[PDB]
C-alpha cells in the first residue's frame, strides 16, 4: 500500500505548478483525499480534501481562489493544481488518504501517507 | 416489506461480532466502536480516533517523544467476544488491546498502564489482517490466539506470526502478554509474508488459515496453509502445517472460508474455501473435511517423530517449518500415543510437504470472492458469497445439483464484502458488509411472491408454494411444493 | 533449489515440439508445476498444470487438445508437449512450482519458442 506524490520544482512567485498523488495497494475509490504541506521549523497543515464521491471539497484560508483539487477514480490518482504561488508556499507537500467520514472532506485524521514533494518559490 | 441497514457516514467497518447470549451487534470502525441492536438500532458509541501517533513510537505516546507525531485513524484490527467481556485491538498504539463491557461498551474494564514489548497483539497496519479466537485453559481461563501478518516498519523484534496470550492472568497489568515460548518462532517473517485468512477451533485445538511463502521450494512461491496447534500446548511443541490446493493444484491462494453453521449443528466439520488468483478469473469453492485435516496432520507427526520425515519408500513428506535450527528424529514408534502435544524431546515446527487436495464443488467466472457462510436448510447446504464488486451470491450446493447459483444482489458497487458474514440466532438473517455499509439480508424472501405460478418462476431453495395457505414460505410453515425440484405442478 | 527449462527452438506451423523442466541437483517434491508462456508485448499467462502424481491435468482453452503434459518422475522432469503449433504460440516459455502467475515469486530465464507459418 503506497501513495507517491510528483510534481514538485521550483518556480518564481506567480507561477503554477501541477501536484500528482498515484496509489499503489488499494482503491481509493472509498477513500476521502486531502493535501498537507509542512514548512521548514514549522507544523504540518492541511491545504486541501476531497471527499469520494468529489462533491464535497473544503479548503484553507491560505489558499482560497489559488489551488484547486481534483480526483480520477479510474486512474487511483488525485491531483493539485497550484496557482499563484507565493514565497509563503514553500513546504514539502503530502498526499493522505482517509477511511474516516468519506462522504464528507474534513480529512482530519489520515489512514495512509506519501513521502511528499518539494515545492519552492524565489 | 422492511429493510435495515447501518451506516456511519462513508467510515469504513472493519470488523463484525455478535452476542450469541443477546444477540448484540459489536461493530468495528475507523475512529469507532458500535453497539447496535439486532435490527441494527444504535445502543451506544465509543470513539477510538483519531490520535496524535507513529508506527515508530511506542505506547504511553509522549508529544514530546514522538516528534514524528500525525493524526491517525484506528481502523479496528481485532473485536472478538469473550465469555464476561469484549475483546478489542486496534491499529494505533502499536496494536494494544483492551476489555470492555459486553452490553456497555462505554465501561473500560482493562487498559494495562504501561503495555511492554510482549503486549503489541494486532498488526499496526490498517492494510494487513489480524485474526483471533477465545478458548479456554485447562482450569477454564480465558486464552486468546491470534494470528497476524508482516509489518515491520514498527519497533522491537518482529512480533512472532502466532501467539497464546492470557485474558485474565494473575497481573492484570500483564493481560495480552504471551509466554516465552508460547508462540511461533519463525526466522525471516519479511520473506514469509504471512497474511491470515481465518481461525477457528475444533476439540482440543486452534487451527488457522494463511498465506505465506514456501521459501525452501523452488519459485519462491505464495501457498495456502492450515495450522494446528494444542490449546494447552504452552510452548507450540505440537505445532504443524499443511498445504491447501485444489483442483489439482491449479488454485493455492485461498481468500476465505467457513464451516457450515445453522440452527442444527452449530459448527460444523467440513471446511468450505474460497480460491481466486489473488496475491497480496474464474472462483471456485471447494471442500476439506476436517477429519481429513487431523488425519494428515497426525501422518505428518508420526512420519516426522519416528521415520525422519520421511515415508516407507524412503520419499520425503514431512521436515522441520521455517528456519528452525532442528531435525525430525527416529523416536520409539509409541512417542505421539504418550506425548500426543509433544515434549522437549520431540521435532517442533512441523510442516507436511505432502498437500492436502480437494475438487471444486463449484465455479464462478469472472468473479473474484472475498467471503464465505454456508448454513442448512432442511439438510440441504447453501453457501452465500461476497466478492470483491460488492455482490452477494446465493447457491444450492448438496446433495443434487451443486452447480446451482440460484440468485445474485449488488450491495455496494465496487466495495469488497467483508469476510465476517455472521447469521442471527435463528439463521433468518445473514448480516453482510463492505467497506461503508453494513445491511441485514433475509435468507428467505419467499413472502415477497404472491401466486403459486410466481412462486415457481424464481427459485429458491428455501422458499415454496403452500396450498393450506395462500403462501410461498419455507419448508417449516406448512403440504408444501418447493420451488427448486417441485413435486407437482400448478393450476 | 531452481527448475530450469530447455527444448525450445523454431519449427514449422503443424509441427511438433518437446519442452522440459527439470530439476538439478534434488528430487521433485509433491508441488503442482505449472508451464507459463509470455509472448511478445504481452503479460505473462498461464498454459498447463500438473500435480505430483500426474492424476490431474490443466490446460487453457488456447492449447487445450494441442499440447500434453506429463511428469517423470525417474528423471526429475515434466514435459510439455506441444503438437499442431501455430505462430501465436510464438512466446517465451517458463516453468514453476506453482500454476498461477501471481503466486510465483522468482521466475527464470525460460525457453524462446518461434513458429513461423
Ligand atoms: C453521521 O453524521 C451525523 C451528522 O453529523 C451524526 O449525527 C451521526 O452520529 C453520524 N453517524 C455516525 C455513525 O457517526
Ligand atoms: C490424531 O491423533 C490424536 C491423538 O493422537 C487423536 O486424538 C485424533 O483422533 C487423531 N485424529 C485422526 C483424524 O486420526
Ligand atoms: C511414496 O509414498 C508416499 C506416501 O504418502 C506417496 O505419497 C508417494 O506417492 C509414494 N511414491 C513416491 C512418488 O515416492
Ligand atoms: C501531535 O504530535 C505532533 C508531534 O509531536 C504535534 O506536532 C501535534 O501538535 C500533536 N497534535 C495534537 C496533540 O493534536
Ligand atoms: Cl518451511
Amino acid at each position: 500500500v503506497q501513495l507517491q506524490e510528483s510534481g514538485g520544482g521550483l518556480v518564481q512567485p506567480g507561477g503554477s505548478l501541477r501536484l500528482s498523488c498515484a496509489a499503489s495497494g488499494f482503491r481509493l475509490d472509498y477513500y476521502a483525499i486531502g493535501w498537507f504541506r509542512q514548512a521548514p521549523g514549522k507544523e504540518r497543515e492541511g491545504v486541501l480534501c476531497i471527499s469520494s464521491s468529489g462533491g464535497s471539497i473544503n479548503y484553507a484560508d491560505s489558499v482560497k481562489g489559488r489551488f484547486t483539487i481534483s480526483r480520477d477514480n479510474a486512474k487511483n490518482t488525485v491531483y493539485l493544481q497550484m496557482n499563484s504561488l507565493k514565497p509563503e508556499d514553500t513546504a514539502v507537500y503530502y498526499c493522505g488518504a482517509s477511511s474516516y467520514n468519506t462522504q464528507r472532506a474534513e480529512c482530519y485524521g489520515m489512514d495512509y501517507w506519501g513521502k511528499g514533494t518539494q515545492v519552492t518559490v524565489s | 416489506p422492511l429493510p435495515a441497514a447501518f451506516t456511519a457516514n462513508g467510515t469504513h467497518l472493519q470488523h463484525l461480532a455478535r452476542d450469541p447470549t443477546t444477540g448484540t451487534l459489536y461493530v468495528g470502525a475507523t475512529n469507532f466502536l458500535f453497539q447496535l441492536s439486532p435490527g441494527l438500532q444504535l445502543e451506544a458509541v465509543v470513539s477510538t480516533g483519531p490520535v496524535n501517533d507513529s508506527r515508530d513510537c511506542l505506547p504511553p505516546v509522549i508529544p514530546d517523544e514522538c516528534p514524528q507525531a500525525q493524526p491517525t485513524n484506528n481502523p479496528n484490527q481485532l473485536l472478538l467476544v469473550s465469555p464476561e467481556a469484549l475483546v478489542v485491538c486496534g491499529s494505533v498504539h502499536q496494536g494494544i488491546c483492551e476489555l470492555r463491557s459486553l452490553g456497555q461498551i462505554r465501561q473500560l474494564l482493562l487498559r494495562p498502564e504501561r503495555p511492554g514489548d510482549t503486549q503489541y497483539v494486532a498488526a499496526n497496519d490498517p492494510a494487513v489482517s489480524t485474526v483471533g479466537l477465545v478458548a479456554q485453559g485447562l482450569v477454564g481461563e480465558p486464552l486468546l490466539f491470534v494470528g497476524r501478518g508482516y509489518t515491520s516498519r514498527g519497533v522491537g523484534g518482529g512480533i512472532p506470526p502466532i501467539t497464546t496470550r492470557a485474558l485474565r492472568p494473575p497481573d492484570p497489568q500483564a493481560a495480552f502478554s504471551y509466554e516465552e515460548t508460547a508462540k511461533l518462532a519463525v526466522g525471516r517473517l519479511s520473506e514469509y509474508s504471512h497474511h491470515f485468512v481465518s481461525a477457528f477451533v475444533r476439540g482440543a485445538s486452534a487451527y488457522f488459515l494463511f498465506l505465506r511463502r514456501d521459501l525452501k521450494a523452488p519459485s519462491r512461491a505464495f501457498r495456502a496453509y492450515v495450522s494446528r496447534v494444542c490449546l494447552q500446548d504452552q510452548h507450540y511443541y505440537s505445532y504443524v502445517e499443511l498445504p491447501l490446493a485444489c483442483q489439482g493444484g491449479r488454485y493455492g491462494l485461498i481468500q476465505a472460508a467457513a464451516v457450515a453453521t445453522s440452527k442444527e449443528v452449530a459448527r460444523g466439520d467440513v471446511l468450505f474455501a474460497a480460491f481466486s488468483s489473488v496475491a497480496p478469473g474464474t472462483s471456485v469453492l471447494c471442500a476439506f473435511p476436517l477429519d481429513e485435516v487431523d488425519q494428515l496432520a497426525n501422518y505428518t507427526r508420526d512420519a516426522c517423530y519416528t521415520r525422519e520425515g520421511r515415508a516407507e519408500n524412503g520419499t520425503k513428506v514431512a521436515d522441520i517449518a521455517y528456519d528452525v535450527l532442528s531435525d525430525c528424529a527416529q523416536l520409539p514408534v509409541d512417542t505421539p500415543d504418550a506425548f500426543p502435544c509433544g515434549s522437549d524431546h520431540t521435532p517442533s515446527p512441523m510442516v507436511s510437504c505432502v498437500p492436502l487436495e480437494a475438487t471444486p464443488i463449484l465455479e464462478l467466472p469472472g468473479v473474484q470472492l472475498t467471503a464465505v457462510a454456508v448454513t442448512m436448510e432442511d439438510g440441504h447446504t447453501i453457501a452465500f458469497l461476497g466478492d470483491s464488486q460488492g455482490q452477494l451470491h446465493r447457491v444450492y450446493l448438496g446433495p443434487g445439483r451443486s452447480a446451482a447459483p440460484y440468485s445474485k444482489q449488488s450491495i455496494q458497487p465496487g466495495s469488497p464484502v467483508n469476510r465476517d458474514l455472521t447469521f442471527d440466532g435463528t439463521f433468518e438473517h445473514l448480516y453482510v458488509a463492505t467497506q461503508t455499509t453494513l445491511v441485514k439480508v433475509p435468507v428467505a424472501p419467499c413472502a415477497q411472491h404472491l401466486d403459486c405460478d410466481s412462486c415457481l418462476a424464481h427459485r429458491d431453495p428455501y422458499c415454496g408454494w403452500c396450498v393450506l395457505l395462500g403462501r410461498c414460505s419455507r419448508r417449516s410453515e406448512c403440504q408444501w411444493l418447493w420451488s427448486f425440484q417441485p413435486e407437482l405442478g400448478c393450476l
